RNA sequence: UUGACAGACUGAGAGCUCUUUCUUGAUUCUAUGGGUGGUGGUGCAUGGCCGUUCUUAGUUGGUGGAGCGAUUUGUCUGGUUAAUUCCGUUAACGAACGAGACCUCAGCCUGCUAACUAGCUAUGCGGAGGUAUCCCUUCGCGGCCAGCUUCUUAGAGGGACUACGGCCUUUUAGGCCGCGGAAGUUUGAGGCAAUAACAGGUCUGUGAUGCCCUUAGAUGUUCUGGGCCGCACGCGCGCUACACUGAUGUAUUCAACGAGUUUAUAGCCUUGGCCGACAGGCCCGGGUAAUCUUUGAAAUUUCAUCGUGAUGGGGAUAGAUCAUUGCAAUUGUUGGUCUUCAACGAGGAAUUCCUAGUAAGCGCGAGUCAUCAGCUCGCGUUGACUACGUCCCUGCCCUUUGUACACACCG
């Protein structure tokens, strides 16, 4: 199966919380943003976190997501 | 162990002159690499010195390493009749 | 007073080997010399497979031991004195330098 | 004039033999390790130890003797191989030094529990992320047993073990047998690389603070 | 023979010659005992009385014309032929 | 039309026939008594096996001009059965290859290569090309 | 300026390279006509890129193919893949993209392996058995 | 013993002519690349020699 | 106190010992303590190492909650995952190991860097063929000032993240299918791998080790020879077969992982030439290596002979004889030639491994190696059937439940 681990989930949540302004819905742009604003030891981990962040952004566009606190939403 | 006087003199001279001496654990080796004397005679003479504390012995990877001490230096000087000024090259 | 100087570099550390190659290349370039290479030979992989157990009991498990040797070739069209001066630069441990003619 | 394979294998064998010889000779003097550097017509051997005074001896007599014996045994050309003695930085972060210290304490009659706890505390206060000490053998009875002391972080699987973990094993020849001591120290990330690996843990992600 | 015999086979042949010479007329030569199991029988050795070591004892033989070009080991068996007794415990039910 | 443009089997047959018709070959007296290699169990079935082997070898030298007796032994070798033991590669007879090479050199089809082995001569190239063309 | 392309097909360890340039429409492998490729049974696989497109499309290009590695079947598969890729590249770089797309589509509709290399490779064997998965026979008594 | 007898047996080949350079045992000697080390000693000293386990 | 000529003794040019008597000089001999060595016992005294429990997902603190306490919660009803992986529920909150991450190999890059120890392209020359000048096809050699890096090598990077579309699922975690894509089982295969344990193996790997035994007529060491292989019998892992989907004899031509010298006349891998039927021998030489062996396999493909006959299947057994290694080949070391031509006609109860470049067939390199591979570790070549489900058998993980078990049901 493909279940994101606690590390990926936490990293994506924190990245979205801290840099929601620059986030986009495109995986490549999100991964570039992650490379810019974070230190990820592994490229595979970076891609996984970027994909999960894109998914979380897609959900946020629909509406509130539990576990993520956005200043503008609040 | 029976050792010829010339062989003993050569071993003592080399030991005093160099301050250290190694030997592979090969009893049947015809000649010591650094001394013309047989390896067995060299090893047994060094063991005799170590028994009475004239030398410090170390063993590792099938090899003997012998380092002269102060008592060994005094004994070698007295036995070789060398002047007190002459000392092993190590110092 | 121009000769094809052959430089052979051998090491177990790819990073150190590549850094030394780059330093030699930049040193040669700074002198307006002609540099050919580095030519990277196929990696030599010394392999030893030995049984893990020190005795004959248990499932026969084996340890695959590999020692990789990396070789590089650099050719310079210059004189012995200048190539010697270039090679005089500091070289980290684990890298073996050999300089010859042809 | 030998092939590269044999040359490199011989270099490794020489390094291992020199390491073993130095350990055997400087057991009591303290021997953190050895490093071999090869330069044109010159080879340097650096002995990392906690007590360089003993290694050098009076006026370098012991180190000169070691250099001479090493050269004679390893066929090195006269005045071509030379030995240096160097202090070990943060000796508490070296398992070999800590293992030797524990061996000395146990041989001195000190209680195993007290010695292991002292070693653990010294390692932790020296800046180690975590540490573990294992003492195995006949302790207090004819039946052998194992004593484990642990404190702090520790990893045991994956590649990061090879760089973040520094481990040592030693034997103590007691009156009634042999006591095996294992020391395992987990280092901490060091950007400079002097005191720890210059690489972060694979599963460590840091997010820069937004402006 | 091309590679050449060492000193021991030559000594054995000389001893056999001496025994044959000292043998009284019309009588067999004395026993010559040896460990050389790899010795090759040559025609000159015909009629000699040889004890061949088999690892425990010197088996006695007399050299015959038909045994030339053979090893002395071939006529001094080093093992006792096997005569089988009843199987012991653990021979079956494996 | 050259050798490369014709089937190897047909060219081998045609060149063996041409070599036999030429009459310059001097078959050794033992051609009817020896196997083609220690790995074989029986002698070649075809009486013209010597001419066929000569034609095949000549084609091989025409294609590559650096082959030797050992190379031909390897080329014409194969698996050897060892009864109850597994099979392994085995070399073929070297005397046959040496004699065939000597005969071809005598006929001037090949010559010694400066780097070692044998090389096809211009006359050999011409003869092989004509045989290939006439195959049709 | 010479008008040519070079495209490689792969199958296991077999590598084939097709050099395709302007010409009268000949096709040769290692200097031998493609019609004589061995084994004779695999001539259909060898010619498939040719049977699908027709000889007229090849009538204006000379193709020289050099192969190495692998085995008898792998070399032929690499040969056909290299032929297809070389023709597609030549049409792309000297012929209208419309015709290039048409030939690519017809080739892919028949077989995708004609342009995409098969990634299968031999699995390393593990100790405790003769094969990658096969283990030594187990006995309990 | 007598010089011509004591240790007079040739030792130019075979297991008896080779021993581990570390422990001196004559069994399981790894002669590849000139290591001349028994398997146990080599497994103990592989890291120091420079042999790494990748698979 | 050592050594030794000759004779005897001895398996023996071991002065081992005796006869005969020469040489050497405090190095030894004798006795008492103390050592030393031992593949000598003890793995049920131990260290280290390895195997197994156990390939599964499991394991444990701090502060809180419950209980008088052993203990318990955290570590869970449910959904989901390969996963104690996550989503959530929640007297638990925060954490630390294991898992994952990680590292190695393979799979894609016509994009970057660089290749006379790798190649391609075109040109110049030359050979052969075709109309023989010019033109076309195919080969051989040079261009460090012909160009280039597609093919080969190896460094840096890119690339896959279920990214995108449709359904199901709690607006979650996620799952199935699908286009595209080199790759959509964690992309494939490995390395590493927690707590706690076994009286599991190893004292015969170690100058690792306690205790016990022996220590000069030795359980030390060495030499000679034999044995470890001995053959009414039972068992395990395997090799060769029972044949025509084949054997034999031609012709034909496609790999990869690797390994290689003391140069002495020469030692390791060996090219080429000559001799020979083969086995092998001799002579020039190359390679300390992408430079030379390496121009480097078989199964397979093709054409003939064989024709259902234990037959040209099968190659056990045995005779004669010839070479190579080795100081030594007999109890055949191994390798050749001819000859002999056993069981075996597909195998009972039982029982092993295996889900894709996998099983199976085919061969090749390395370890052992003076000479021996039917073995082990790797490599590639041709290349499938079936399933993609279950707990029926054998076991494993969690929960509930019973216990008179705790040496724990082999109770
Ligand atoms: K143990
Ligand atoms: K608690
Ligand atoms: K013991
Ligand atoms: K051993
Ligand atoms: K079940
Ligand atoms: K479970
Ligand atoms: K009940
Ligand atoms: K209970
Ligand atoms: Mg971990
Ligand atoms: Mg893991
Ligand atoms: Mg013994
Ligand atoms: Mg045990
Ligand atoms: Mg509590
Ligand atoms: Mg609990
Ligand atoms: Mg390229
Ligand atoms: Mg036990
Ligand atoms: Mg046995
Ligand atoms: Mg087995
Ligand atoms: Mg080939
Ligand atoms: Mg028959
Ligand atoms: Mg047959
Ligand atoms: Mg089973
Ligand atoms: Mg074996
Ligand atoms: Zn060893």
């Amino acid at each position: 199966g493909r279940v994101r681990t606690k590390t990926v989930k936490k990293s994506s949540r924190q990245v979205i919380e801290r840099y929601y302004s620059k986030m986009t819905l495109d995986f490549h742009t999100n991964k570039k943003i992650l490379e810019e604003v974070a230190i990820i030891p592994s490229k595979r981990l970076r891609n996984k976190i970027a994909g999960f962040s894109t998914h979380l952004m897609k959900r946020i566009q629909k509406g509130p997501v539990r576990g993520i606190s956005l200043k503008l939403q609040e | 162990m029976i050792i010829s006087e010339k062989n003993r003199r050569e071993i003592s001279k080399y030991l005093f002159q160099e301050g250290v001496c190694y030997a592979k654990k090969d009893y049947n080796l015809a000649k010591h690499p650094l001394i013309d004397v047989p390896n067995l005679q060299v090893i047994k003479l060094m063991q005799s010195f170590k028994s009475k504390e004239y030398v410090r012995e170390t063993f590792a990877w099938m090899h003997y390493y012998w380092y002269l001490t102060n008592d060994g230096i005094e004994f070698l000087r007295t036995y070789l009749n060398l002047p007190s000024e002459i000392v092993p090259a190590t110092l | 007073q121009i000769h094809k100087i052959r430089i052979t570099l051998s090491s177990k550390n790819v990073k150190n080997l590549e850094k030394v190659c780059a330093d030699l290349v930049r040193g040669a370039k700074d002198k307006r010399l002609r540099v050919k290479g580095p030519v990277r030979m196929p990696t030599k992989v010394l392999n030893i497979t030995t049984r893990k157990s020190p005795c004959g009991e248990g499932t026969n498990t084996w340890d695959r031991f590999e020692l990789r040797v990396h070789k590089r070739v650099i050719d310079l069209f210059s004189s012995a004195d200048v190539v010697k001066q270039i090679t005089s630069i500091t070289i980290e441990p684990g890298v073996e330098v050999e300089v010859t003619i042809a | 004039q030998i092939s590269k394979k044999r040359k490199f294998v011989a270099d490794g064998v020489f390094f291992a033999e020199l390491n073993e010889v130095l350990t055997r000779e400087l057991a009591e003097d303290g021997y953190s390790g050895v490093e071999v550097r090869v330069t044109p017509v010159r080879t340097e051997i650096i002995i990392r130890a906690t007590r360089t005074q003993n290694v050098l001896g009076e006026k370098g007599r012991r180190i000169r003797e070691l250099t001479s014996v090493v050269q004679k045994r390893f066929k090195f050309k006269e005045n071509s191989v030379e030995l240096y003695a160097e202090k070990v930085n943060n000796r508490g972060l070296c398992a070999v030094a800590q293992a030797e210290s524990l061996r000395y304490k146990l041989l001195g009659g000190l209680a195993v529990r007290r010695a292991c706890y002292g070693v653990l505390r010294f390692i932790m206060e020296s800046g180690a992320k975590g540490c573990e000490v294992i003492v195995s053998g006949k302790l207090r009875a004819q039946r052998a047993k194992s004593m484990k002391f642990k404190d702090g972080y520790m990893i045991s699987s994956g590649q990061p073990v090879k760089e973040y973990i520094d481990s040592a094993v030693r034997h103590i020849l007691m009156r009634q047998g042999v006591l095996g001591i294992k020391v395992k120290i987990m280092l901490d990330w060091d950007p400079k690389g002097k005191q720890g690996p210059t690489t972060p843990l694979p599963d460590l992600v840091t997010i820069h603070s937004p402006k | 023979f091309q590679r050449g015999l060492k000193r021991k086979p030559m000594a054995l042949i000389k001893k056999l010659r001496k025994a044959k010479r000292e043998a009284p007329p019309g009588e067999k030569p004395e026993v010559v005992r040896t460990h050389l199991r790899n010795m090759i029988i040559v025609p000159e050795m015909i009629g000699s009385v040889i004890g061949i070591y088999n690892g425990k004892t010197f088996n006695q033989i007399e050299v015959k014309p038909e045994m030339i070009s053979h090893y002395l080991a071939e006529f001094s068996i080093s093992y006792k032929p096997v005569k089988h007794g009843r199987p012991g415990i653990g021979a079956t039910h494996s | 039309r050259t050798v490369k443009d014709v089937s190897p089997h047909e060219f081998v047959k045609a060149y063996a026939a041409h070599l036999k018709r030429s009459g310059k070959m001097e078959l050794p007296e033992w051609t009817d008594i020896v196997k083609t290699g220690k790995l074989k169990e029986l002698a070649p079935y075809d009486p013209d096996w010597y001419y066929i082997r000569a034609a095949s070898m000549a084609r091989k030298i025409y294609l590559r001009g650096g082959l030797g007796v050992g190379g031909f032994r390897r080329i014409y070798g194969g698996n050897q059965r060892n009864g109850s033991r597994p099979r392994h590669f085995c070399k073929s007879s070297g005397s046959v290859a040496r004699n065939i090479l000597q005969q071809l050199q005598n006929m001037n089809i090949v010559d010694f290569d400066p780097k070692g082995g044998r090389r096809i001569t211009s006359n050999g190239q011409r003869d092989l090309d004509q045989v290939a063309g006439r195959i049709a | 300026a010479v008008e040519s392309v070079q495209c490689f097909g792969r199958k296991k360890t077999a590598v084939a390279v097709t050099h395709c340039k302007r010409g009268r429409g000949l096709i040769k492998i290692n200097g031998v006509p493609i019609e004589l490729v061995q084994p004779e049974i695999l001539r259909y696989k060898a010619f498939e890129p040719i049977l699908l497109l027709g000889r007229h499309r090849f009538a204006g290009v000379d193709m020289r193919i050099r192969v190495k590695g692998g085995g008898h079947t792998s070399q032929i598969y690499a040969i056909r893949q290299s032929i297809a890729k070389a023709l597609v590249a030549f049409y792309q770089k000297y012929v209208d993209e419309q015709q290039k797309k048409e030939i690519k589509d017809i080739l892919v509709r028949y077989d995708r392996t004609l342009l995409v290399a098969d990634p299968r490779r031999c699995e390393p064997k593990k100790f405790g058995g003769r094969g990658a998965r096969a283990r030594f026979q187990k006995s309990y008594r | 013993g007598h010089s011509n007898i004591w240790n007079a047996h040739p030792k130019n080949y075979g297991p008896g002519s080779r021993t581990c350079r570390v422990c001196g045992n004559p069994h399981a000697i790894i002669r590849k690349y000139g290591l001349m080390c028994c398997r146990q000693c080599f497994r103990s000293n592989a890291k120091e020699i420079g042999f790494i386990k990748y698979r």
